[PDB]
RNA sequence: CAAGUCUGGGCUAAGUGGUAAAGGAUGUGGCGCCGCGAAGACAGCC
RNA sequence: UCGAUGUCGGCUCGUCGCAUCCUGGGGCUGAAGAAGGUCCCAAGGGUUGGGCUGUUCGCCCAUUAAAGCGGCACGCGAGCU
RNA sequence: CCGCUGAAAGCAUCUAAGCGGGAAGCCCGCCCCAAGAUGAGGCCUCCCACGGCGUCAAGCCGGUAAGGACCCGGGAAGACC
């Protein structure tokens, strides 16, 4: 299972063959692998995989030079993918090649406590004819003396988004090596400058 | 007047493995030994029980057709949130599961009948991951 | 086909308990019953 | 039966002959150890169980002892006018009608024979493979379509 | 969950037991009484 | 239950049952093919937009793979009408 | 639901011993949560010392260490947190 950490930039659109193709692009800058999990001692296999290069050198408890490429840890962390086990000395974008389908993990936007009939898109009450304190209210929520209570999982108001989020098998329309990049097929979870995870698909 | 009632008991540690054993016919006996109810000081309100692990738990005997016949359930508290598993299954995976549902439900059910509980210790097996003494029973 | 009485309808038909259940078989298959 | 070998073990009872070896495996219900120039079973108790038993045990070994001094035999008659049938390596691309010949991978101690070309035959040491084979076979495209087309064992049609 | 994983003899294989009827069945077991068998077909190839 | 258990239908929100209206299996067929009929297994998912009536339901228009039948205080008025 | 081989029952039987097929249904596979999984898991890497007093390791205060708070600039995070 291929894999990078990388940064959503932000999309546009290109032409192919004679087609306005929608793009999102990503920099996928060179993921030095910090450490390696082994089925021996950690129990399962997958690389760790580091990303955002620079640091004034903050890296206190987490020195772990241990690995060659410890090169000051990257800010934006290090995660693993599952399993895979590579050149072990950094990670390219040279991994995919024009064709190819990735799925992608991001973070989806954060939309703060939200309605129901947004978190869920109840239809909410009528804009008139009845009464007027419940247009963006959700109904009912229960029947009465059988059960006498709400259940579990009921679609309510609340904390909606800025949460985990993987759309799956996009196309990668192109890979520019030379400056870590990558296009795909538009609309990637997040925001711009939003870190995500870019993994080959699950059509097979 | 007497209170017998005994000061801090040395709990005993047992190795018991009847591989080819009914399960039930065996938990009944886990679970006696669970309680200090063998053992003459028998006290109701204390835990002077033993420590039982399972060694070679899965290989558990069991009569009639109770695998797809026997059938383990988990209502998740949700809507639709029951689930059947049948015995089948269960040594499946988690075989070491079967034996420890079959003796908690013939423990008593309060505090001490969970603290108990956790003074059984099974294994599919055998290799029983503690050196810790263990007269064997048979 | 599926009856609660299932009976023999013709000589050449035959009654026969597989997996719990009564079935019928004759030589020809409009006869075939099962017990439900 | 001459150049074919009955051992005993447990459960289970080998047959070697000149075609292959076959294991029958058997009730405990029994205390069959090679015995004579033939081989004879019995049983205990004459409850349900045992005289079931019995009689299934007998055949099962008879059918295991004609089975490595040659027992392959069983035969296909293909009808209807475009089918038929042709060998590749040792498996069977029989088209029937569908849009695409169906291809016949032969499984372990077992050869398909293709004389005619609407003729075929399994070849085995055993019998409970071959039979099934036969099946597997048949239900390609089982027969009966207010008849004729399709294919048939040596058992015949009702119209 | 206090006191028998007590003894001796049977049934039952459905978890029946662990709650339903007309009615169906080469499901099992135990008692009965007749057919009619070297006028050797009960079942299987002339 | 009368020192009060708001009492049709509509909307909104659902969730369950199978005696299944689609969709998946299947056996009989008075099954040539195609399309039916009938029973058996199977709710995972689906099960439309209007005219008329407060209506439930129903009839009708145009579709549909289908336009299922029920329970939840004839579910749901400290949610609305 | 359909079969292979097959007795009890010389025949027959998908079944009593065994063996194959076979559903949008069951389990896994996919996506997300998830060790308060008090059964509180794993691995990497860091800081380590009694300095002064009880019944002798906190049930001890007082400085510390790696680290962490507060305060402040803010944020496609957010009612506050």
């Amino acid at each position: 299972m291929k894999g990078i950490l990388g940064v959503k930039v932000g999309m546009t659109r290109i032409f192919r063959d004679d087609r306005a193709v929608p793009v999102t692009v990503i920099l996928a800058g060179p993921c030095p692998v910090v450490q390696r999990r082994t089925p021996e001692k950690d129990g399962y296999t997958a690389v760790q995989l580091g990303f955002l290069p620079q640091n004034p050198k903050r890296v206190n408890r987490p020195l772990k030079g241990h690995f060659a490429k410890a090169g000051v840890e990257p800010v934006r962390i290090l995660r693993e993918i599952r399993d895979f086990n590579p050149e072990g000395d950094t990670v390219t974008v040279e991994i995919f090649k024009p064709g190819e389908r990735v799925d992608v993990t991001g973070t989806s936007k954060g939309r703060g406590f939200a309605g129901v009939m947004k978190r869920w898109n109840f239809a909410g009450g009528p804009d008139s004819h009845g009464a007027h304190k419940i247009h963006r209210h959700p109904g009912s929520i229960g029947n009465r003396k059988t059960p006498g209570r709400v259940y579990k999982g009921k679609k309510m108001a609340g904390h909606y988004g800025a949460e985990r989020v993987t759309v799956m098998n996009l196309e990668v329309v192109d890979v520019i090596p030379e400056e870590n990049l990558l296009l795909v097929k538009g609309a990637v979870p997040g925001p711009n400058g939003g870190l995500v995870i870019v993994r080959e698909t699950k059509k097979a | 007047m007497k209170t017998y009632v005994p000061k801090q008991v040395e709990p005993r540690w047992v190795l018991i493995d009847a591989e080819g054993k009914t399960l039930g016919r065996l938990a009944t006996k886990i679970a006696t030994l669970l309680r200090g109810k063998h053992r003459p000081d028998w006290t109701p309100n204390v835990a002077m029980g033993d420590f039982v692990v399972v060694v070679n738990a899965d290989k558990i005997r069991v009569t009639g057709k109770k695998l797809e016949q026997k059938i383990y359930t988990r209502y998740s508290g949700y809507p639709g949130g029951l689930k059947k598993i049948p015995l089948e299954k269960m040594l499946a995976t988690h075989p070491e599961r079967v034996l420890e549902h079959a003796v908690k439900g013939m423990l008593p059910k309060g505090p001490l009948g969970r603290r108990l509980f956790k003074r059984l210790k099974v294994y599919a097996g055998p290799d029983h991951p503690h050196q810790a003494q263990r007269p064997e029973k048979l | 086909k599926v009856r609660a009485s299932v009976k023999r309808i013709c000589d050449k038909c035959k009654v026969i308990r597989r997996h719990g259940r009564v079935y019928v078989i004759c030589e020809n298959p409009k006869h075939k019953q099962r017990q439900g | 039966p001459k150049g074919v070998s009955v051992e005993v073990a447990p459960g289970r009872v080998k047959v070697k002959g000149p075609k292959g070896e076959l294991e029958v495996p058997v009730s405990p219900e029994m205390r069959v150890v090679v015995e004579e120039g033939v081989v004879r079973v019995e049983r205990p108790s004459d409850e349900r169980r045992h005289k079931s038993l019995h009689g299934l045990t007998r055949t099962l070994i008879a059918n295991a002892v004609k089975g490595v001094s040659e027992g392959y035999s069983k035969e296909l008659l293909i009808k209807g006018i475009g089918y038929r049938a042709r060998l590749v390596g040792r498996a069977l691309e029989l088209t029937v009608g569908f849009s695409h010949p169906v291809v016949v991978e032969p499984p372990e101690g077992i050869t398909f024979e293709v004389p005619e070309p609407t003729r075929v035959r399994v070849s085995g040491i055993d019998k409970q493979k071959v039979g099934q084979v036969a099946a597997n076979i048949r239900a390609i495209r089982k027969p009966s379509a207010y008849h004729e087309k399709g294919i048939y064992y040596a058992g015949e049609p009702v119209r």
